[PDB]
């Protein structure tokens, strides 16, 4: 079965990278604005020590992370002004001159799809402080762009040693011979795979336009867990409340140094499981973002033969795109459509002589014998510049009688 | 979480930016690599006597890269 | 030194060590005390495991990514871009270090590069003619064929290049001649 | 609680790849499913180690 | 894989002559372009 169709299919993939920096006071979350609680406090000064250096190694990793993920080239590279291409559509992975930052349509539209009373006043009465990260959405909109223009522009070269330029239709042809496609079929056409990319690129905006789950799952849990540390505010653990000047106000400090002491033990005890559960999550963030860096370093940048790694099908290129608190590929999967049925032969036997190919196969339709390839449909002239002899007929388990033509001889006579 | 109130001295050389109020700090037109982060994009050094210095990090080299349609 | 230091907390009592606690008071007013600094013990004891499992936990994906390393840097020639170095990938040379390990990896780099006029097709007699698997170049007037790596001027011979229709097909194609030697060995 | 898969359908779907496996050889792990024996796939593997 | 097979002009391609390389031996080639043409 050689297939003779095929269909330019470009798919998405959804990747976390970073999430976001919360930082959390031990004095301002255990007590606040009280004396003999601080005093109390003040023993397990390593405790909150010890939880502050491990949100400042979550806060940094963060950093690293997003770093090692995005910044990864080192030449900022721009577009172009010319536009020359070979019909190809550029206007969804380009920085529209109207936003003030440079994302394009497909990553402006997956950004806009990502007192007491006021959540963020209440927050911050606890110590619960937003830390702002490092790299803005500006920064990542110009490292999106300058990873683009490279793409677009050198193809791989720019990834590992010099940056040379190359042309679309050569690095088009290039990463078609990579997989085992001839430059003929490319060149004959070109216009009907520009239509199909353009059509993919079309259905795939259609789709986006209509969900982001892999970079919702991060928020939604960051809000349920900054709601179980507003909540666990509430609980007395043992207590007649949770207010320590209410206690303080009918109860002499010796008889209520006890349940300071235990609304102090109760808070240490919630903050630790926050912070092994802050701790986990940064892991798994960790986790994602390396893999996400081994797949732009793999996809984006080269070509990887490794199946079921850069989509569904042979991986030819890939275009990233910026995302909040993430990133989104799109890879570019090669897949052949229709077939076709014909009798195969491993073998030829021409003159007492075995025939075997270098690459190709023999194929027939029930009339006359041709040579091809196992990629696509190409049928050519049995020569024996593309055949080796090696051996005898009588000693294959699958040969047929067939000539075989030689370009050679009318040469020599 | 002081837009420039809630600070301890008057100081000097006031900063305000999407970090906060940055109180011992003169903001500079030039641009170097980052050393202390601060904040959305803020890194600040001690670079010139030596003071402290606030200013806007560098991506590396920007420059728009040359593309041919027939040459390779 | 965080587990020596929490031998010195109070953990809420008037002291942090048993034995100044036992040599004033007795058992049955003391063991409130005991418990105290045991289940502050327990806790800081749980954290430090906490934080050696998170540790260790890292040091074995460190530990995994440098097996891999060898199994791909050192152990063969890998193929993944960006990877084994900073460039295309040869052969790499394994040295010991303390709790560690210090690769040499080989990564060729192209240097110098010069700019020259490519083709995307050839056109000899009426027929396209496109190469095997290099590229076309040209310096100025003449056109000679070469690889896709270094810069090594070839004649445009019928052994480089194969025929694939005609010339009303291709979109980007340019005449130039072809030097054919088999013609002259047939002579 | 009990588990979403069963062993029956664990081996199950082993078998059908490994039937998958042995007959499209792998053209069906990366698009559409093509028939070819097991000599030819044999030899097209054999091919790219020399 | 061990294949003996007889070193022919169709195998091996010039490049150069044998001052430029290093280490070389001196051994004739088949070239079974010649034969044919007779």
């Amino acid at each position: 079965a050689i297939p003779t169709n095929f269909t330019i299919s470009v798919t998405t993939e959804i990747l976390p990278v970073s999430m976001t920096k919360t930082s959390v006071d031990c004095t301002m979350y255990i007590c606040g604005d009280s004396t003999e609680c601080s005093n109390l406090l003040l023993q397990y000064g390593s405790f909150c020590t010890q939880l502050n250096r491990a949100l400042t190694g979550i806060a940094v990793e963060q950093d690293k992370n997003t770093q090692e993920v995005f910044a990864q080239v080192k030449q900022i590279y721009k577009t172009p002004p010319i536009k020359d291409f070979g019909g190809f559509n550029f206007s969804q992975i380009l920085p529209d001159p109207s936003k003030p930052s440079k994302r394009s349509f497909i990553e402006d539209l997956l950004f806009n799809k990502v007192a007491a009373r006021d959540l963020i006043c209440a927050q911050k009465f606890n110590g619960l402080t937003v830390l702002p990260p490092l790299l803005t959405d500006e920064m990542i909109a110009q490292y999106t762009s300058a990873l683009l223009a490279g793409t677009i522009t050198s193809g791989w070269t720019f990834g590992a040693g010099a940056a040379l330029q190359i042309p679309f239709a050569m690095q088009m042809a290039y990463r078609f011979n990579g997989i085992g496609v001839t430059q003929n079929v490319l060149y004959e056409n070109q216009k009907l795979i520009a239509n199909q990319f353009n059509s993919a690129i079309g259905k795939i905006q259609d789709s986006l336009s209509s969900a982001l789950g892999k970079l919702q799952d991060v928020v939604n849990q960051n809000a349920q867990a900054l709601n179980t540390l507003v909540k666990q505010l509430s609980s007395n653990f043992g207590a007649i409340s949770s207010v320590l000047n209410d206690i303080l106000s009918r109860l002499d400090p010796p008889e209520a140094e006890v349940q300071i002491d235990r609304l102090i033990t109760g808070r240490l005890q919630s903050l630790q499981t926050y912070v092994t559960q802050q701790l986990i999550r940064a892991a798994e963030i960790r986790a994602s973002a390396n893999l996400a860096a081994t797949k732009m370093s793999e996809c984006v940048l080269g070509q990887s033969k490794r199946v079921d790694f850069c989509g569904k099908g042979y991986h030819l290129m890939s275009f990233p795109q910026s995302a909040p608190h993430g990133v989104v590929f799109l890879h570019v999967t090669y897949v052949p459509a229709q077939e076709k049925n014909f009798t195969t032969a491993p073998a030829i036997c021409h003159d007492g002589k075995a025939h075997f190919p270098r690459e190709g196969v023999f194929v027939s339709n029930g009339t006359h014998w041709f040579v091809t390839q196992r990629n696509f449909y190409e049928p050519q002239i049995i020569t024996t510049d593309n055949t080796f002899v090696s051996g005898n007929c009588d000693v294959v388990i699958g040969i047929v009688n067939n000539t075989v033509y030689d370009p050679l001889q009318p040469e020599l006579d | 979480d002081v837009n420039c109130w809630r600070v301890y001295s008057t100081g000097s050389n006031v900063f305000q930016t999407r970090a906060g109020c940055l109180i011992g700090a003169e903001h500079v037109n030039n641009s170097y690599e980052c050393d202390i982060p601060i904040g959305a994009g803020i890194c600040a050094s001690y670079q010139t006597s030596q003071s402290i210095i606030a200013y806007t990090m560098s991506l590396g080299a920007e420059n728009s890269v040359a593309y041919s349609n027939n040459s390779i």
